[PDB]
């Protein structure tokens, strides 16, 4: 209706959204037991499973 | 000074000192080709103890290794490290013992133990101060069980007033790989009781237990085992090798942890250990280092040190801490376990402390304990070995080459008083 009507064309407004803050935490050196495959099941989940 | 030889035998003696070594060469920063690359002078002032050194500023082992058969030591020649040994210290048979103690010690040991014997006394002749001996053996293998006792009983001949430690993995009935475990346990044990100045046992059971609860990593390995036992064998002698407040030798050990001479059967432990996922959780520090210290749970047998009262007991830190938290939080642990500890030998815990952490971890603890709880294997042993002997089992190969069963009554005696004698202190009052 701008467009034919007003001979003025009508150009949308973006705007800013939300951004979470999100945190990392990094994975622990090797002490020095085990092997790296077996050992990183403790910090992957609660119950350790066979890699 | 004051220096120690490394000899091993049998296979599981030989896989022991293979990862010992290693542990020892990570923490002196050894290359696998005999070239210093440390970064600390602490480094290089004891080198003497382990390591001998050679033209062009390379370092050998005092390492003998010995075995009625090639392939454990050609396997081993293949291991990382393995290329420091010195060839000439390799003796091996060509016949092997088949696990039976009358072959591993009557006909072929003794013959062979001659030119071991004889670099022996070459290694123990070259130092320039001798301290004393340390083998590493399995009682669950027929060679090792008769010739490593044989040689203890040897070098206990000719060197009386030198110290003699022995590393001995007792086979239990939970592992159980070998239906002869207890004739052969028996009868080292037997001979080793005389002899050997001071034994700890190991029992794999333990060490697997320990990789599935302490570390929580499903698939526990022989590589796990054997680097849990040598961080527990260099726990004993770091001190040595490194300065701290309070130095204490092996021969200071044995004064404070010996009260009667045949009583010198001790078990250990080793902290911290943890998960990787509980490594940046937890908090290194002393309460939380003897409490995981002296939890029955983490020691490095299947006994139940709850199940007894404790003999004696000796620390050693390892990490620069305050000498009075280590002090007190020792006086208020033996106050806590007041019915746990014997009662007519008062302060009955020794301390130690070294300022030279284990590399990749701030805070290290080794624990030696002498309690009446070991005699629950012992009991068994001897149940296992008075039921295969009570029908005559397989003693057929035992009787066709020259030991008769006279002998296995002796030794069946002598492991039973010894097993009431070690229980009479349990129940003594003041
Ligand atoms: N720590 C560790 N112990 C082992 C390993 N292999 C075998 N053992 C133990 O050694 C004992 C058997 O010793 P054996 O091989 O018969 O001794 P040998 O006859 O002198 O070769 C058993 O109780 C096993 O639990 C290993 O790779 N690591």
């Amino acid at each position: 209706w701008y467009l034919q009507n007003m001979n003025l064309q009508q150009i949308p407004i973006t705007l800013k959204k939300e951004d979470i803050k999100r945190f990392y935490q990094p994975v622990p050196p090797y002490n020095g037991f085990g092997s790296e495959a077996d050992s990183l099941g403790s910090v992957y989940n609660l119950q350790p499973k066979a890699p | 000074m004051r220096e120690i030889v490394h000899i091993q035998g049998g296979q599981c003696g030989n896989q022991i000192g293979a990862k010992f070594w290693e542990v020892i060469s990570d923490e002196h920063g050894i290359d696998p080709t005999g070239t210093y690359h440390g970064d600390s002078d602490l480094q290089l002032e004891r080198i003497n103890v382990y390591y001998n050194e050679a033209t062009g500023g390379r370092y050998v082992p005092r390492a003998i290794l010995m075995d009625l058969e090639p392939g454990t030591m050609d396997s081993v020649r293949a291991g990382p490290f393995g290329q420091l040994f010195r060839p000439d210290n390799f003796v091996f048979g060509q016949t092997g013992a088949g696990n039976n103690w009358a072959k591993g010690h009557y006909t072929e040991g003794a013959e062979l133990i001659d030119s071991v014997l004889d670099v022996v006394r070459k290694e123990a002749e070259g130092c320039d101060c001798l301290q004393g001996f340390q083998i590493t053996h399995s009682l669950g293998g027929g060679t090792g069980s008769g010739m490593g006792t044989l040689l203890i009983s040897k070098v206990r001949e000719e060197y009386p007033d030198r110290i003699m430690e022995t590393f001995s993995v007792v086979p239990s009935p939970k592992v159980s790989d070998t239906v002869v475990e207890p004739y052969n346990a028996t009868l080292s044990v037997h001979q080793l009781v005389e002899n050997a100045d001071e034994c700890m046992v190991i029992d794999n059971e333990a060490l697997y237990d320990i990789c599935f609860r302490t570390l929580k990593l499903t698939t526990p390995t022989y590589g796990d085992l054997n680097h849990l036992v040598s961080a527990a064998m260099s726990g004993v002698t770091c001190c040595l090798r490194f300065p701290g407040q309070l130095n204490s030798d092996l021969r200071k050990l044995a004064v404070n942890l010996i009260p009667f001479p045949r009583l010198h059967f001790f078990m250990i432990g080793f902290a911290p250990l943890t998960s990787r996922g509980s490594q940046q959780y937890r908090a290194l520090t002393v309460p939380e280092l003897t409490q995981q210290m002296f939890d029955a749970k983490n020691m490095m047998c299947a006994a139940d040190p709850r199940h007894g009262r404790y003999l004696t007991a000796s620390a050693l830190f390892r990490g620069r801490m305050s000498t009075k938290e280590v002090d007190e939080q020792m006086l208020n642990v033996q106050n806590k376990n007041s019915s746990y500890f014997v009662e007519w030998i008062p302060n009955n815990i020794k301390s130690s402390i070294c300022d030279i952490p284990p590399k990749g971890l701030k805070m290290a603890v080794t624990f030696v304990g002498n309690s009446t709880a070991i005699q629950e294997m012992f009991k068994r042993v001897a149940e296992q070995f008075t039921a295969m002997f009570r029908r005559k089992a397989f003693l057929h190969w035992y009787t066709g080459e020259g030991m008769d069963e006279m002998e296995f009554t002796e030794a069946e005696s002598n492991m039973n008083d010894l097993v009431s004698e070690y229980q009479q202190y349990q129940d003594a009052t003041a």
